């Protein structure tokens, strides 16, 4: 018998569906306090990831999570970005497992799948060599926040030698304005990160 | 001009190191003195301005003293981030911007 | 991020108008543009904002009616529209994607008055 | 008050480890995580990582992530950031530093930064 | 609450339209909020008070913009003249002067 035939013709059921919140948080001017993990539910889509994979070097491309491809291809209802600000010691802390001093009291992040969680340094752009004492973060908060909440609640820290009201002198802040200088360290340069 | 240089012009110094940098010109200068410092790889930045009063930015660990012929840019305590060489332009009340050699405070 | 606008506009002492704002490369969609009227001297006078997901408009009560943001979403150029133009009225206005009311919602969320309009100097000089 | 007195400076060749010590200056040292800045030669900062000596595992730099084997051993009155896999990327002025989590109950003035000396490292 | 120049060293030639981010931290009106120029060493002139707006001493060739928390000072066509060092105020809550975003040269 006889017949095959090739081309590809695989004209697809969109048109010009809404992309996402992407390219929003990875180009956002101004992102929360760090507590107020500011995730929302990605929108309806074509989160077409690709976008993704053209930016210029992020210093944090790692996928937490599955790998950093495939992204674009699955289909999730919402990878829920979440946008806050830090400086690179609490950067080294927003990775799954990695407890560390911000995921020790601020942030954490589950055991896997933070999305593609997508740090990078904003030295221009969160910090002036005045040493910018902007944005508020919490060390001593009380102590670990379980994987991946939103902590919004910044519950005071139990720092005793007194009953009144735990705080120990008075007031013990779990408001850290980030405090750092384009000076120091990146473990202390500002920090503007994405997080899915 | 007073075609400004500073004399200390080469102040080696560490952490604390009770500090004396002092734009002396050739001539007297009153209330018209710059105090620089620059930032290596990077553009300048112009810590104090006549005699004292540091500009908001680069921490009073270098600051600015000395009223006289000789105007003195001590740092009180300087850490090893405070490498920056002292040189120190002239704010002359019509611009002529005559900027220094380069004090260096350093660290081992 | 280049937030394409109008230029002078000459409007008049009793019409309207459709300024251009060419949402830029961003995705449009995931955003809202706020806007604010720098009268002259004036700082900025609250404009009102359009999200550019669904179009939820918080106004000004100064161009209650005047004031009538509206978009090509097609095309991607937000059309801040003002009945009410006059000489007294002839005043620049700028874009600004609001991320005070983060869109979507008509909430306020973190973040700016995020980037903005080239700018619409409005000339409706007589 | 504390002084966390490092190594020195000299450079180091590619494939080999570079060594350096935030050396121990009179105790004050136990909390103190010896974390390790980086400092780029004169294009950026940077943090080289540290060890977490502060009972449990290591911190690594999220710059370099996964040849930063970065060691520190504290009762020895010696830390070292044990970059093994080094290159030419260096270039740089690595300070010890009392990295945020590494305040005293004492010395609250050096409140969360008591920085060191530096290291310069190149080809 | 606070203010980021964030241009600190915006290196645009004269005669091109620049962006300069004095960012804020609130929703600021800049009712209060304004810029004040100062010659690279001297005493700080009244730039911009209204945070925009542009008074008898600024030329045209000044430019810029902005509210809440992202105030982008667009500047215009550049000059020497707007080569001083020009500090973003804020007249609400505290004064905090900004420290930043010079226009640079070659």
């Amino acid at each position: 018998n006889f017949r095959v035939q090739p081309t590809e013709s695989i004209v697809r059921f969109p048109n010009v569906t809404n992309l996402c919140p992407f390219h929003e948080v990875f180009n956002a001017t101004r992102f929360a306090s760090v507590y107020a993990w500011n995730r929302t539910r990605i929108s309806n889509c074509v989160a077409d990831y690709s976008v993704l994979y053209n930016f210029a070097p992020f210093f944090a491309f790692k996928c937490y999570g599955v790998s950093p491809t495939k992204l674009n291809d699955l289909c999730f209802t919402n990878v829920y970005a979440d946008s806050f600000v830090i400086k690179g010691n609490e950067v080294s802390q927003i990775a799954p497992g990695q407890t560390g001093n911000i995921a020790d009291y601020n942030y954490k992040l589950p055991d896997d799948f933070t999305g593609c969680v997508i740090a990078w340094n904003s030295n221009k752009l969160d910090s002036k060599h005045s040493g910018n004492y902007d944005y508020w973060y919490r060390l001593f908060r009380k102590s670990k926040l379980k994987p991946f909440e939103r902590d919004i609640s910044t519950e005071i820290y139990q720092a005793g030698n007194k009953p009144c009201k735990g705080k120990g002198p008075n007031c013990y802040f779990p408001l850290q304005s980030y405090g750092f200088r384009p000076t120091y360290g990146v473990g202390h340069q500002p920090y503007r990160v994405v997080v899915l | 001009d007073i075609q400004m240089t500073q004399s200390p012009s080469s102040l080696s110094a560490s952490v604390g190191d009770r500090v004396t940098i002092t734009c002396q010109a050739s001539q007297d200068i009153g209330n018209y003195l710059n105090w620089y410092q620059q930032k290596p790889g990077k553009a300048p930045k112009l810590l104090i301005y006549d005699a004292s009063h540091l500009e908001t930015g680069v921490p009073s660990r270098f600051s600015g003293s000395g009223s006289g012929t000789d105007f003195t840019f001590t740092i009180s305590s300087l850490q090893p981030e405070d490498i920056a060489t002292y040189y120190c332009q002239r704010y002359d009340d019509l611009p002529s911007y005559t900027f220094g050699q380069g004090t260096k405070v350093e660290i081992k | 991020v280049q937030l394409v606008q109008s230029g002078a506009e000459v409007k008049k002492p009793g019409a309207s108008v459709k300024v251009s704002c060419k949402a830029s490369g961003y995705p449009f969609t995931s955003y809202g543009i706020s806007w604010v009227r720098q009268a002259p001297g004036q700082g900025l006078e609250w404009m009102g904002w359009i999200s550019t997901y669904n179009g939820n408009t918080n106004y000004a009560q100064k161009f209650q009616g005047r004031v009538t943001m509206t978009t090509d979403t097609s095309t991607t150029t937000g059309y801040m529209e003002l009945r009410r133009l006059r000489s007294d009225d002839t005043a620049v206005y700028y874009c600004a994607r609001d991320y005070t009311r983060g869109a979507w919602f008509g909430e306020s969320l973190i973040g700016g008055f995020d980037n903005w309009g080239q700018g619409t100097l409005v000339t409706v000089s007589s | 008050q504390v002084q966390l007195v490092q190594s020195g400076a000299e450079v180091k060749k590619p494939g080999s480890s570079v060594k350096v010590s935030c050396k121990a200056s009179g105790g004050t040292f136990r909390s103190h995580v010896i974390s390790w800045v980086r400092q780029a030669p004169g294009q950026g900062l940077e943090w080289m990582g540290g060890f977490i000596p502060l009972f449990g595992t290591t911190i690594y730099a999220q710059a370099f992530q996964g040849r930063v084997m970065i060691s520190a051993d504290e009762s020895t009155s010696t830390a070292y950031m044990e970059l093994s896999s080094l290159r030419s990327e260096d270039t740089a002025v690595y300070f010890c530093a009392r990295l945020f989590p590494n305040g005293d109950p004492n010395s609250p003035e050096d409140g969360f930064d008591i920085w060191g000396q530096g290291t310069l490292v190149t080809v | 609450i606070v203010l980021t120049q964030s241009p600190g060293t915006l290196s645009l030639s004269p005669g091109e339209r620049a962006t300069l981010s004095c960012r804020a931290s609130q929703t600021v009106s800049s009712t209060s909020l304004a810029w004040y120029q100062q010659k690279p060493g001297q005493a700080p002139r009244l730039l911009i008070y209204g945070a925009s707006s542009r008074a008898t001493g600024i030329p045209d060739r000044f430019s810029g913009s902005g509210s809440g928390t992202d105030f982008t000072l667009t500047i215009s066509r550049l000059e020497p003249e707007d080569f001083a060092v020009y500090y973003c105020q804020q007249h609400d809550t505290s004064l905090t002067f900004g420290g930043g975003t010079k226009v640079e040269i070659k």
